[PDB]
DNA sequence: GGGGTTTTGAGG
DNA sequence: GGGGTTTTGGGG
DNA sequence: GGGGTTTTGGGG
């Protein structure tokens, strides 16, 4: 049984081909989740690990109507509640996203929140970055191992067997090593991206812009 | 300066004191804030390295050491037990009963640590020399001098320092906890355990297969960069550790960013002890070929023993720079792990091929004997972490003609198109090889731009 | 000090 | 000059 | 007081 809510929430978002319409439905209830930072970064726990939320231009509208005399990037310390939320897969640069594996990431959307003001939350172990996780990442790769060995089980045929001749008798034979080197799928970069899930959309705030939006 | 031995050291003067001290613990430096960076570590010398022995337990006594800087380069990264420190202007004062020297570097105070062993952690890792015994690895400011009067403090402390690692334990049995009760613990606590497995995970983290004396493996993840002298085979202490309630699939530390990875001297009474009790398991990795999905790594390859001292490489080296790289092209013979993501030919049947050594062809059973000698003419499509985000996939071959990699498959070639009991083992091999987690520790030798696999044996 | 950063959030 | 430190204004 | 530095006698 696992302990953590975001863990299991997120892994069976990648067991299940980033579709959240396929994850179990007992798990889609409210997340009271503690807010260990605000700025920079809006960073949230479960009690063991934290994630980032993704807060929509409507999600930020609603909660400065509601709270008037709370400001989002002072949340530091504070609890929310995400009544409504939703997940989805998205490609990106794990190097410069933290929160994020293998240039993909599972993002957690916010459509509203309440900022359950001074409630103090029993105590709990450091938390770590979920994508930083031995047994996530290696979920993770268990996602890209499956799409790999799909791709490239379409895409290799034929059986060109490099000629037993060549390997045979070389002595005076040179010869140089990316003849080795296969192309895995039909990507059109150099970066393998042959995924069969389909990309989630939705328009997201910056953590930047809910700053100026409450102090210029 | 005028050096002091740790128990003789003034706790009435509060005065800048100096001494040199074996390091038998330490924490990696870390930041405290925005401008403070602490070194904690425990030493011993001479005067004080044992607790009154009748009723202690042979338990290991020693003073503490609290180094602060502005910056973390100006603390020093202990990643062995054993060698020596030397400290200027260090103020001592009682904390919670036992003797503890603080030092300031950020102000006027300065380290030097100097090596026990013939070469120091980074020296052995890069196979370098010590410019000399009086030579400190590693040191704080941009000088570090050592007056002809020391070098017999330093020879003299170094010869104390094997014979006390070759006849106590240093690391006594109330300085760690055992990873079967681990789960007991409320917090942090620290560990002594064998390094059976280095699995790279990723291009910036190890993956360290532990067992302890009690024998309960755990998993714990391990940055190349922080630790690099991680290798298997060895004893190490891990300093702060805590379990991992979240990690059901296996058993699973997680380490902090002040947590230190260390290893001990050759003279280690501890180290030697348990290389020799501890012995590999291959328990997690058996049950796991049961699942469909396992989330703990299985190497199902072993390489002869005489090649277990030979360096890896990677296939991102191997396929993209062998060509290109001065100390690659000089090489004909390496050693490499990956994962097959597909083995060609498709039908296991045609794996092997009859083999006219006189033509150098190779053709199908189908038709029987009338092909020449049985061989394995076998491709595999192999991937590792220097290439998982790429588009590619590598050709690896098992052409076993000349002798290289008959014996991979631990079945000896023969007409898989009769023989029941080859294709069934071969079959099942395969499965497994292109199973999720599934990698392969192999030699292979270069030969006309190809790499066959040879020394190399499935041990699954 | 047996501890909690960040232009370093993959040494810190 | 400016830190850390305590010398709390002045050495070399 | 004493570092490293240049301020080369004096701040906080
Ligand atoms: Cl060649
Ligand atoms: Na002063
Ligand atoms: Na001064
Ligand atoms: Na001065
Ligand atoms: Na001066």
């Amino acid at each position: 049984q696992q302990q953590s809510a975001f863990k299991q929430l997120y892994t069976e978002l990648f067991n299940n081909e980033g579709d959240f319409s396929k994850v179990s439905s007992n798990l889609k209830k409210p997340l009271k989740c503690y807010v260990k930072e605000s700025y920079p970064h809006f960073l949230v726990t479960d009690g063991y690990f934290f994630v980032a939320p993704y807060f929509t231009k409507e999600a930020v509208n609603e909660f400065h109507a509601k709270f008037p005399n709370v400001n989002i990037v002072d949340l530091t310390d504070k609890v929310i509640v995400i009544n409504n939320w939703s997940l989805e897969l998205r490609r990106v640069n794990s190097a410069e996203v933290f929160t994020s594996y293998a240039n993909l990431e599972a993002r957690l959307i916010v459509h509203s929140f309440k900022p359950n003001l001074q409630e103090r939350l029993n105590p709990t172990r450091y938390p770590v970055n979920l994508f930083r996780d031995d047994e996530f990442k290696t979920t993770i790769q268990h996602f890209r191992h499956t799409a790999l060995q799909a791709a490239i089980n379409k895409t290799v045929k034929g059986d060109n067997l490099v000629d037993i001749s060549k390997v045979a008798d070389a002595a005076g034979k040179k010869g140089k090593v990316d003849a080795g080197i296969v192309k895995a799928s039909a990507s059109k970069g150099d970066e393998f991206s042959d995924f069969s899930f389909k990309e989630g959309n939705t328009a997201t705030l910056k953590i930047a812009d809910i700053f100026v939006q409450e102090k210029g | 300066y005028e050096y002091v031995e740790l128990a003789k050291a003034s706790l009435t003067s509060a005065q800048p004191q100096h001494f040199y001290a074996v390091v038998i613990d330490a924490t990696f430096p870390y930041k405290t804030n925005q401008e403070r960076y602490i070194c904690s570590l425990k030493i011993v010398d001479p005067t004080l390295y044992l607790k009154q022995q009748k009723g202690a337990g042979d338990a290991s006594d020693y003073a503490t050491l609290v180094l602060y800087a502005k910056r973390f380069e100006d603390l020093p990264i202990i990643h062995r037990a054993g060698d020596i420190i030397r400290v200027h202007r260090a103020t001592l004062r009682l904390y919670n009963g036992q003797r503890q020297f603080n030092a300031n570097v950020f102000y006027s105070s300065s380290w030097a640590l100097f090596s026990t062993d013939k070469r120091s952690v980074t020296q052995e890792i890069n196979n370098q020399d010590a410019v000399s015994d009086t030579t400190p690895f590693s040191f704080s400011s941009k000088h570090a001098t050592i007056e002809k009067n020391e070098i017999s403090i330093l020879q003299n402390l170094r010869k104390w320092a094997n014979q006390y690692f070759s006849s106590y334990s240093v690391i006594s049995s109330d300085m760690y906890t055992a990873l079967n009760k681990a789960q007991a613990q409320k917090g942090d606590f620290d560990v002594v355990a064998k390094i059976l497995q280095v699995h790279e995970l990723d291009e910036y983290t190890n993956e360290l297969k532990l067992k302890d004396a009690s024998g309960q493996v755990f998993y714990t993840l391990s940055l190349k960069l922080k630790f690099p002298h991680v290798r298997t085979g060895e004893v190490v202490r891990i300093r702060s550790a805590t379990y991992d309630e979240t990690s059901t699939q296996k058993k699973v530390l997680i380490l902090s960013h002040y947590s230190n990875i260390i290893t001990f001297i050759q003279s280690s009474k501890l180290a030697k002890e348990l290389r020799a009790k501890i012995q590999d398991d291959h328990s997690v990795e058996v049950a796991s070929l049961k699942k469909n999905v396992s989330l703990n790594a299985v190497v199902l390859t072993e390489v002869d023993k005489k090649h277990a001292a030979l360096p890896s490489t990677s296939l991102q080296d191997l396929f993209h720079h062998a060509d290109s790289d001065k100390e690659l092209q000089a090489q004909d013979t390496f050693r490499t792990q990956f994962y097959v993501t597909k083995i060609e030919p498709s039908d296991v049947k045609e794996w092997v091929k009859g083999y006219d050594r006189k033509t150098k062809k190779s053709s199908s059973l189908k038709g029987a004997s009338g092909k020449g000698d049985n061989i394995f003419q076998v491709q595999f499509l192999v991937k590792d972490a220097s290439t998982q985000l790429n588009n590619n996939t590598y050709r690896v071959l098992l052409y076993t003609q000349d002798g290289l990699g008959a014996n991979f498959f631990n079945v000896k070639a023969d007409n898989l198109h009769k023989n029941a009991d080859a294709r069934k083992k071969l079959e099942d091999s395969a499965e497994l090889l292109t199973k999720f987690n599934s990698y392969v520790d192999a030699v292979v030798e270069r030969r006309n731009g190809f790499y066959l696999i040879k020394d190399t044996k499935l041990i699954y």
